[PDB]
Parts: structure tokens; sequence; C-alpha cells
């Protein structure tokens, strides 16, 4: 069934699973035309496909050329997402294929189900949480590779850096979700927290700064505050 | 005009013949139904007074043999049987008619309702959906499940309707996932019409038979099948114009005949609102949309 708070540790068991988020697949800027009408201009996007146990991120970059001459783009975007996820699964060795794919938006269920008919033993599941995976384009290195792309491209990352050397998947995913919630809630303040100290660097092969265990506790506390204040301050409290 | 005699009526029962019905009291001198119009299939159906559970009945065509009803006190139901001795049958019927112990099929002359509900329904096709080849007539009841229902448990007692499944490899060509899911014309015209049913008449016949079993027996799997066959046409952008016009007539008469007090269980809100207001054919079912809006505006 649906993935929710009640079955949260299931994410970190030994059944291979993927989250798929399609929020950033079809991205536009809205602008005025010379005649005073409104038009969209598409910009590059990405599918965010994440193994929550290992941190492996399959980032399929969606180049704007895939929209050329097409209609009903927001609908096509869901089917394109399902096509690419299905292609990714077929490219993996059998023993690496997922047993479940969890979609962050219910509108992805039928497109993925149809594209995965060849895989009757892969469960396609919705989630009840409002997971903040849309903020992935607030991660600077991810945003950079998406916007620079000149053609369709898959880029692989570990979204946990080296954290799993010191913490469990359960803790790593919780830290990721907290950082993404911070980035979603107030991007500027969140990014100030993460880079304020010039002595804490981001290794070339990492996405996040090299915080010590102690520094992560401080950082995570600061993200909770920013998110607590804003949840208070947004419900004006 | 043919006759279905009854040996007797030992238990109190509501007997239906097509869209008509009448009450027979325990041990009342009822000996059958006469003046049944030749040229159509018919259904004779039963609801016992004690146990309104289990409506059941028989589909038959008097051109295919001489049929009668006889109550079985062991199995507790009225059974259809074939009489092979033709002179014995004529002699029985003639005597029951002389003693005026039969009800008359009560068709009004202007009234085309039964033809309109059974236009494409043929005994030969009923007998492939309801498999029991030693009989020329077919038993159906409220509880019987469909083959597709059994895939999701006695195979001999099943309704073998054509399986329709919109998220199936049969429905979806590799490489046309989005196209075929959003526009089911491929599945309708190539897979089902050209491949399985061979023509639109057999498709309509199964659709009409499914509706009639839903209405007369409350058969839930039949109702699912009727709505699936409607939805498959409405969700196809490319349907022959003659099929759309005929479908509108078919559904019009089904909706016209449906008891108003059964509409809540027998009509699926999602399918009908999709078909009439969102689908490719939202503007192709004028008669059906007008009777639905005037008779069941709540559903919509
Ligand atoms: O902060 C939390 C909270 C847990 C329990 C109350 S807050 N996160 C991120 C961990 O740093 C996740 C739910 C565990
Ligand atoms: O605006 C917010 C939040 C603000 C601050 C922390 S969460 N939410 C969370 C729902 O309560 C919106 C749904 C996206």
């Amino acid at each position: 069934g649906a993935m929710n708070s009640s079955n949260y540790a299931e994410l970190f068991n030994n059944d291979i699973k993927l989250f798929v988020d399609d929020t950033n697949v079809y991205r536009v800027t809205v602008h005025k035309t010379f005649e005073g009408n409104v038009a969209t201009k598409a910009i590059n996007g990405c599918i965010f496909t994440l193994n929550p146990k290992t941190g492996h991120l399959f980032l399929k970059i969606i180049h704007t050329s895939v929209w050329a001459g097409q209609k009903r783009l927001s609908q096509l975007a869901k089917w394109k997402t399902a096509e690419e996820v299905s292609a990714l699964v077929r490219s993996l060795p059998k023993e690496e294929q997922p047993k479940q794919i969890i979609v962050t938006r219910k509108a992805m269920l039928d497109p993925l189900e149809v594209h995965m008919l060849d895989f009757p033993n892969i469960a396609i599941r919705p989630t009840e949480l409002r997971l903040p995976f849309s903020a992935a384009m607030s991660i600077d290195k991810l945003s950079d590779v998406v916007m620079k792309a000149t053609e369709p491209q898959m880029v692989l990352f570990n979204i946990y850096d080296d954290w799993l050397d010191r913490i469990s998947s359960y803790t790593a995913f919780s830290r990721l979700t907290l950082l993404l919630r911070a980035l979603k809630t107030n991007e500027e303040s969140a990014k100030m927290i993460l880079l304020s100290d010039p002595t804490i660097t981001i290794k070339s092969y990492h996405l996040w700064p090299s915080f010590t265990d102690e520094q992560w506790i401080t950082i995570e506390s600061q993200m909770r505050d920013l998110i607590l204040t804003e949840y208070g301050r947004k419900y004006n409290v | 005009m043919n006759t279905v005699p009854f040996t007797s009526a030992p238990i109190e029962v509501t007997i239906g013949i097509d869209q008509y019905s009448f009450n027979v009291k325990e041990n009342q001198p009822f000996h059958g139904i006469k003046d049944i119009p030749i040229g159509h299939v018919h259904v004779i159906h039963f609801q016992h007074a004690d146990n309104s559970s289990m409506r059941y009945g028989y589909w038959f065509d008097c051109r295919m043999g001489n049929f009668y009803i006889q109550y079985d006190p062991k199995d507790g139901l009225y059974k259809m049987m074939e009489e092979r001795d033709g002179a014995k049958f004529e002699n029985i019927v003639h005597n029951f008619k002389e003693r005026q112990m039969m009800v008359s099929y009560p068709k009004i002359d202007e009234d085309d309702t039964w033809y309109n509900l059974t236009e494409f329904v043929q005994m030969d096709k009923i007998r492939k959906i309801v498999r029991k080849d030693e009989n020329q007539f077919s038993y159906v009841d409220s509880s019987m499940t469909t083959v597709q229902e059994n895939e999701l448990s006695d195979p001999a007692h099943s309704l073998n309707y054509t399986v329709i499944n919109f998220k199936s490899r049969e429905a979806i060509r590799p490489g046309h996932e989005m196209e075929d899911f959003l526009d089911k014309s491929y599945y309708l015209n190539t897979v089902m019409l050209q491949g399985i049913f061979k023509n639109s008449s057999n498709y309509f016949g199964e659709l009409q038979f499914a509706f009639l079993n839903a209405m007369f027996f409350g058969n839930y799997g039949s109702s699912l099948q009727w709505h699936a066959m409607i939805e498959l046409i409405c969700s196809s952008a490319t349907v022959p114009k003659h099929m759309l016009d005929k479908l509108d007539e078919i559904l019009y008469y089904q909706i016209k005949t449906l008891p108003e007090q059964y509409s809540d269980i027998l009509l699926n809100e999602r399918v009908w609102n999709i078909c009439l207001y969102s689908s490719f054919q939202k503007n192709s079912l004028h008669n059906t949309e007008k009777i639905m809006e005037n008779k069941y505006p709540e559903l919509l």
C-alpha cells in the first residue's frame, strides 16, 4: 500500500527500492510577449530517482529539446518520467532491479504502472508524506549540471556523500530530508547556515560540506530552528 | 408465438419473463407463459418469496426447442428442461391453454423495448459465455462470478465474458504506452473488434447481455463488464460513426428500462461522468446524455 509514517523503517531494509520524484522534470519561466500576451519558455529539468538505503541518485537530465513540438507538456512530462525510469530499470542487472518504486506524486502511478507492465513483480507505490525532493535543484552542484546540459544525460551521485561510513541509512535519510525541508522552506537562510563558516569545505566529489559529527548536530539544530520559526512564523505564531 | 409450460408452482415466487413479472402464490394453479414472441432471445427468472436472496433464471430461444419449467424440491429451485417428445409437448400446451392456466406474454403492439435491449444478443453467443453444452438454454444467477473476477472459484459456473483490462499488455503496445493508454482506439478496433469479436454486432451483443444480467439478477461482474465495454468505446478517439450512433441507441434504451430505484447500485458514477463529459465521445451520445440528465441528474 501507501508509504507513510507508520512504515518508515521499511525504507532502510534490504529490499531494493527507489523513490521517483518528477517535480523538476518540466520547468518553465513565464513571461510577456511583445503583444502583451503570456508565454512559457522551458528550461532544463531532471528526474530525481533515489535509493534511500544506499544514497545512490540516478539524476536523469531532461533537456528542453524533448519538449520541442509537443503538446500538453505537463501530461507528457509524467509519461516521459515513466519511460526513463522504466529504461533505467531495464538497464540494471536483475539483482540490482528494485522490488518497489515509490512515486512522490500520485499522478505518476498510472504512467509508471503502464510503462512497467513487463515487470509485474515490481510494486509501484504512492506516498502520503509531502516529501521535500523538489528542493533538489537547490543543491548547487545538481542545479549546475542540469542547467549546463546541452543534450539528454544521466549523472550519478551519492546524495549522502560519505555519511554512511559513520551513520545509518535511517539517520542519513533523516538528515537529507531535514536539509531539503530547510532548502524548501527558506533557501537563502538554509544556504547561509551551510556555508557561513569558510573553513568547512565541500570536497570536490561531494555535495555537502565536510562537517564533523559535532558540527552536523549544530547544523541540524539550526535547520530545525529555521524550519520551526518558519512553520511558526507562516502559521504566524 | 411459443409457450413455456410449468409443471406446477409449489412455492411462492415472483416470476419474470423479459421485462415483465408477476407473483405466484404457493400451490397456485399456474402452468406457464404463452404468446412469447418469436425472433428474440428471452429470459425467464425467479425470486422466491421466502429467500429474496438469489435471483436466478434461464436464457432461451423457443426456435431451438420445446422448453418447460419444473420445480425440483431437492435442489429447491425451478428448473428449465427440454421436452424432446414433440407431440407430448403440443398436447400438454394445448390442454393448459384450453383450461386458461397460462399467463400471456403482455407485449404492447407499439412497444419495441425488448427488441431494443436484445437487438444484437444471440443464443449461440450466450452459450459461449455461459458454458453448459448439454442444454440449449443458459442458467444465470446473482452470485455467479466472471472469469476476470476469478483471476483476482469454480470454473464451470462462471460467466466467460471477454476480459477487458486497460493496464494490460494486450491493451498497450510496446512503444505506445502513453498513446494507447490515453486513446484506446488500438485496443478497441484492432485487438477487440478485428481480433476477438470480429465485428461490432458481437461486441454489442455481449454488452447488451452483460447489462441484462446486471439488471435482472443484480450480477455485479456483469455490471463491471457492461461499464468496461462502454468505457472502452468512449475512451477511443477513433470509432466508426455507425458504432457511435448505435451505442447511443443501445444505452438510451438500457437507461430507459432501468428501474429508477436500482440506479444507485447499477450505475457507476465515474464511468458515466467520464463518458458523457470528459471522453473523446462526450458529444456523440446525444440521446443517452439527454435521458441520463433528465432521469438521473443526481449521479452526475
Ligand atoms: O529532526 C528530525 C526529527 C525527528 C523527531 C523530531 S524532529 N528529523 C531529522 C533528523 O535530524 C527526522 C524525523 C527524524
Ligand atoms: O509551508 C509549509 C511549511 C512551512 C514551514 C514548514 S513546513 N508547508 C508544510 C505543510 O505544513 C507547506 C505544505 C508545503
